[PDB]
RNA sequence: AAAUG
RNA sequence: CGCGGGGUGGAGCAGCCUGGUAGCUCGUCGGGCUCAUAACCCGAAGGUCGUCGGUUCAAAUCCGGCCCCCGCAACCA
RNA sequence: CGCGGGGUGGAGCAGCCUGGUAGCUCGUCGGGCUCAUAACCCGAAGGUCGUCGGUUCAAAUCCGGCCCCCGCAACCA
RNA sequence: CGUCGUAGUCCGGAUUGGAGUCUGCAACUCGACUCCAUGAAGUCGGAAUCGCUAGUAAUCGUGGAUCAGAAUGCCACGGUG
RNA sequence: UGCCUGGCGGCCGUAGCGCGGUGGUCCCACCUGACCCCAUGCCGAACUCAGAAGUGAAACGCCGUAGCGCCGAUGGUAGUGUGGGGUCUCCCCAUGCGAGAGUAGGGAACUGCCAGGCAU
RNA sequence: CCUCCUAAAGAGUAACGGAGGAGCACGAAGGUUGGCUAAUCCUGGUCGGACAUCAGGAGGUUAGUGCAAUGGCAUAAGCCAGCUUGACUGCGAGCGUGACGGCGCGAGCAGGUGCGAAAGCAGGUCAUAGUGAUCCGGUGGUUCUGAAUGGAAGGGCCAUC
RNA sequence: CCGACUUACCAACCCGAUGCAAACUGCGAAUACCGGAGAAUGUUAUCACGGGAGACACACGGCGGGUGCUAACGUCCGUC
């Protein structure tokens, strides 16, 4: 019902991205956690992935489902991408409103050096 | 064919004008649109005028 | 006289009447009158046949009319030349292919049913045959 | 909720004939004085007497005595 | 009669079929709706006319949950 | 909020005792209370609708939405998108407060009140009722009002069965029959 | 102004 | 399109005719009067005075654009 | 057979003119007038708009079919 | 003397529900009257039409006959006028 | 490595419904609160943020189960290209192609990449 | 002129063959960003009834598309809201369709713009009707031309009636 | 006033079974058509450009049809 709606919201942009042939940064937010993964244009494989579910990121933070945490995740993924040589991406906000935590993560990524 | 044709003239001072249709009965007020003046090469305001 | 209540279209193309029929078996009744010949039964004809058979069966046992005159046939008025659009719908036909169970009947002895069908048959334009309920 | 579009909503004291004191949030503004409340209302007490079907035989007996 | 009218034929349909090597911009399908959908390296026009966005071979395929005909161009 | 507090400790407990529920989340709760004024007389003149809206606002501390015709019907002489009714949806603390008002004050003020309909539940928990007079609420002043009007209250709950909903309402000392 | 029984 | 003239209570016409100013013919109601419909009087409801802006103390009255009705000649591929 | 026009209470007419609205004259009914009737005066009622379908939210009204009427045209050898 | 202050009202009383009283063998159809409740229509009436010239019209009450009981009718009587 | 969970795909019903059961350490979901970021043509319902007392009730996931959906042969039938024939509105023969429907049956998906939890 | 069928599964294909529409509309009904999902039915609910408005379930696009028909449409092309003029100017590889006149689709490039955080999208509208060649004239722009020369008139070129 | 109820009555929705459709399709051929590769054969048979035309009344037969009466040496298309 809700998840389905979110998927519906997301999919138009996703299709467009696919038809561009873009290496997309896919974010996923839950009330408790935030997930980020850079996915190749083929769609079948991911390059780098960072989340608050990971023990390295979680141990540093106070609470995992907050704006600061999101920012941290964004930075982390971006650094990984840089290391892997992934510079240019497209932000797949995945049905979520570009606002608050998502937005924060994106901005952090931008700050780190991901070109989007 | 109740929709009369009108001539949007540039505020830039150039003789350039676009042309278009407008239903004058439902819309008495003048049409203003920011359109590209190809002579100045800028997006300028184009106020409505009579086709004459 | 059977005729469609409503129609999608008032007139219809001539078409062709080739192939074998689909309503081939005695489904509802015990006995049937299967069309051997190819042709087209009008609504009138069908009605006549029904009248013939009901009387024969003396309002005893059920009759089904498996065919329906759903195709309108146009006739151009007399002394009118060949142009000027399609003629008006005069009568309605069911196109009949060989194998068509036309009528079905139950609640009757077999001989009587046969007799009834024979009576009916003379009213119809196509050559026909008596058939029975078959297991499988 | 939205800042300006809504009517004023503040806690008021709703006095009653019961002696019951009821602090409630309302759009009234001033202090409220009630006639009846849920505890007061004759639902449990009234509705038995309020129907009053009775009987004719008893009435007959009462007034004539034979 | 009230019947003698019919419009000029629009010459629609698939113009370039499967395996047919085309130049970019070549119209693959003229159609009314999206009877065929634009896949990889195929653009959709304003009248839903599918055209090649790259040089290569036409590749018709059935894709997606709605089982729709997608035309892609594969590069040679 | 008092009634919410009551629910939190007592009503839930009562429900558990009665239906023998496995989960505490399995218990019914009142999701929303929806107030509506259908105002057909608004097509003749706009001000009546406004007045109705104001009344609604006075009744329940929220500013009402002005609902519009889903489809045009000639039988009532209305076109699509005609401002025909007004509606308030109450949720949370405000809703609770409204509920408290309704039972502790407003229902008692109903003229010739001999109970509420027990067989009025839609079949899946959600209760509905309607008042003939808006003056039963102490928010509306008797002298100020020009036109007599009413409204429908719709108590929507999480209850799967109507019986459960009924039970819940009883647990909140709802009048019934 | 005003026909008839 | 160019030019001229008009938009006046429910209708048409005066008041424009160089600002200081809502009358005419009916229409409607009510009253008096008649056998009365009427004739006739008295009394009243009924007009961003095409629309808007400007000059000015003061405009329907002057002017400018704009809208509509009419007339005018004019060519009209 | 073709092209038009129509069917609206008892009757004869309107409206249909760009869809939402039922009007006029006579008649009918109840009073009053006269000894009574007529005329006259007052007050009322009365219409699924030939019929059946269609489309707009909605049809007397627009479109189509069918029934009935009224015109016209139904020709050259 | 006080009150109501132009409202469908402290106007108006119809109608209905309940409780009664009396007359009478007997008050269902079908009496009058009382009490409590209830509180229609009606804001001076279309065409038309009636009475009255003085203690008259208008208005206010009172009595009698007929009568077990049962008058806004009838026949009378006075007041104001 | 094995099971479980989350994300992104491929695939597009042998994958979908239905009925029955099941899971909360983690995850996911509902959830608690909202002065603030932001939000409601009213409403913290949704969107959003700050959170973690409670529960898996709903949802979601998993396991089972032929009430359906779905897939589905072989054979036959229809049609039909070419040639030939007849009783020629339709047929038949030779030769090639060969359905649709139905039947036997299958069938409660399969699978890739990354991440987390618990195990060995 | 458009849609369907006739039309024989590419295109096309006739008849006084069978059916229907157009001679527009819209400064938003265009652009974009963000969000949303329909018809109908049942049950409950003041006035309120077969039919307004409010709930909830069933239902699953049977609805919608500014209008005919066909093909499309949930990624919605359907329905809301914010901000706006890309209903841009110059071009245009390459195609499609026409005997031709023509008509149509078009990625990308230059300039300049709008929406979006960004990727991106935007050269009118879901698409297919809504239209008229040439001549002759009318208006605006343009030093292109200018009959001895300077001007001008007239002509041309671009826009447009 | 809510109505109580039966009886050779017509009957929407839904379920089971039966057909029909040029303007129905949850299916779907044969042919045909478009494109690529290979072989033999064919007087280049193909395309382009230029000189010259004629023709634009067709007829019947076969197969697929519209119209007509599944009439016509009828009529109008498609195809050989
Ligand atoms: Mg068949
Ligand atoms: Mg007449
Ligand atoms: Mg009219
Ligand atoms: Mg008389
Ligand atoms: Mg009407
Ligand atoms: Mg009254
Ligand atoms: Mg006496
Ligand atoms: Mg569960
Ligand atoms: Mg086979
Ligand atoms: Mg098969
Ligand atoms: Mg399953
Ligand atoms: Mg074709
Ligand atoms: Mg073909
Ligand atoms: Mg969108
Ligand atoms: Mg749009
Ligand atoms: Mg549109
Ligand atoms: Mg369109
Ligand atoms: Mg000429
Ligand atoms: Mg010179
Ligand atoms: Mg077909
Ligand atoms: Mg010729
Ligand atoms: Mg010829
Ligand atoms: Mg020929
Ligand atoms: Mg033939
Ligand atoms: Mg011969
Ligand atoms: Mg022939
Ligand atoms: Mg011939
Ligand atoms: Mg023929
Ligand atoms: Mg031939
Ligand atoms: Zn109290």
């Amino acid at each position: 019902d809700k998840k389905s709606a979110r998927i519906r919201r997301a999919t138009r942009a996703r299709r467009k991205l696919q038809e561009l042939g873009a290496t997309r940064l896919v974010v996923h937010r839950t009330p408790r956690h935030i997930y980020a993964q850079v996915i190749a244009p083929n769609g079948s494989e991911v390059l780098v992935a960072a989340s608050t579910v990971e023990k390295a990121i979680a141990e540093q933070l106070k609470y995992t489902g907050n704006k600061d945490a999101a920012a941290a995740v964004g930075k982390a993924v971006a650094e990984r991408a840089l290391e892997k040589g992934i510079k240019d991406v497209s932000f797949d906000r995945s049905g979520f409103q570009y606002h608050g935590r998502v937005q924060a993560l994106a901005d952090a990524a931008r700050e780190a050096g991901l070109q989007f | 064919g109740i929709r009369e044709k009108i001539k949007l003239v540039s505020s830039a001072g150039t003789g350039h004008f676009y042309t278009t249709t407008k239903n004058k009965r439902t819309k008495p007020e003048k049409l203003e649109l920011k359109k590209f003046d190809p002579v100045v090469r800028q997006h300028v305001i184009y106020k409505e005028a009579k086709i004459k | 006289m059977l005729q469609p209540k409503r129609t999608k279209f008032r007139k219809m193309h001539k078409g062709r009447n080739r192939g074998l029929a689909q309503g081939t078996d005695v489904s509802f009744g015990s006995f049937g009158l299967k069309a051997v010949g190819r042709g087209r039964l009008t609504a009138r004809q069908i009605e006549a046949a029904r009248r013939a058979m009901t009387r024969a069966v003396k309002r005893q046992g059920k009759i089904w009319i498996r065919v329906f005159p759903d195709k309108p046939i146009t006739e151009k008025p007399l002394a009118v030349r060949m142009g000027k659009g399609k003629g008006n719908v005069e009568y309605w036909v069911a196109l009949i292919q060989p194998g068509k169970v036309l009528y079905e009947m139950d609640g009757v002895p077999e001989e009587l049913a046969r007799e009834a069908f024979k009576l009916a048959a003379a009213k119809l334009p196509i050559k026909t045959t008596f058939v029975t309920k078959t297991v499988m | 909720m939205k800042k300006d579009i809504h009517p004023k909503y503040e806690e008021i004291t709703a006095s009653c004939s019961c002696g019951n004191v009821m602090k409630i949030r309302s759009t009234v503004g001033h202090d409220l004085n009630l006639d009846v409340c849920s505890k007061c209302h004759p639902f449990f007490t009234g509705k038995q007497r309020d129907v009053a079907t009775g009987g004719r035989v008893d009435r007959f007996n009462k007034r004539f005595n034979i | 009669t009230r019947n003698g009218r019919d419009s000029e034929a629009k010459r629609l349909g698939v113009k370039r079929f499967g395996g047919e090597s085309v130049l970019a911009g070549s119209i693959i399908v003229r159609q009314r709706g999206t009877k065929f959908h634009a896949g990889a390296n195929v653009g959709c026009g304003r009248d839903h006319t599918l055209f090649a966005k790259a040089d290569g071979k036409v590749k018709f395929e059935v894709k997606g949950p709605k089982n729709r005909k997608f035309i892609s161009i594969e590069a040679e | 909020a008092k009634l919410h507090d009551y629910y939190k400790d007592e009503v839930v407990k009562k429900l558990m005792t009665e239906f023998n529920y496995n989960s505490v989340m399995q218990v019914p709760r009142v999701e929303k209370i929806t107030l509506n004024m259908g105002v057909g007389e608004a097509i003749a003149d706009k001000k009546l609708l406004d007045n109705a809206a104001a009344d609604l606002a006075a009744i329940s501390g929220q500013k009402p939405l002005i609902t519009k015709a889903r489809k045009s019907v000639a039988g009532f002489k209305i076109r699509q998108g005609y401002p025909i009714g007004c509606k308030v949806t109450l949720r949370g603390e405000r809703m609770w407060e409204f509920f408290e008002r309704l039972i502790t004050i407003a229902v008692p003020r109903i003229r010739d009140f001999r109970g509420l309909s027990a067989k009025s539940f839609d079949g899946r928990g959600n209760y509905s009722m309607g008042v003939r007079e808006q003056i039963i609420f102490p928010e509306i002043d008797y002298d100020k009002v020009d036109r007599v009007r009413g409204l429908d209250i719709t108590i929507t709950t999480t209850a799967k069965s109507d019986e459960e909903g009924r039970a819940l309402l009883a647990a909140f000392d709802f009048p019934f029959r």
